[PDB]
């Protein structure tokens, strides 16, 4: 066999917050309901929290 | 005409100071527990963050 490697994973329905930069590539996420800081910037529509 | 004696009345007063803080769960109060209605809320989002 060669020397190669893959990864299985399965999507989940999942509630995402995206970052768009000014490029328009999408360069950070969020993944709402993953602990509760995430879920804090989930509801706050923020990628920092004060 | 001149006082000659005096009183030393004692009055009450009342002022209220605060009133019971209060949370509201946008998604569990509209979309009680449904995904199905949740899913239509995140369009509404920035209303809850009002
Ligand atoms: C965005 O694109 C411009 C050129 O169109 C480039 O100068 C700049 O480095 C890019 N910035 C990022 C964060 O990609």
């Amino acid at each position: 066999a060669g020397a190669a490697a893959y990864y299985v994973g399965y999507l989940q329905p999942r509630t995402f917050l995206l970052k768009y930069n000014e490029n328009g590539t999408i360069t950070d996420a969020v993944d709402c309901a993953l602990d509760p800081l995430s879920e804090t910037k989930c509801t706050l529509k923020s990628f920092t929290v004060e | 005409a001149i006082p000659t004696n005096f009183t030393i009345s004692v009055t009450t007063e009342i002022l209220p100071v605060s009133m019971t803080k209060t949370s509201v769960d946008c998604t569990m109060y509209i979309c009680g527990d449904s995904t199905e209605c949740s899913n239509l809320l995140l369009q509404y989002g920035s209303f809850c963050t009002q």
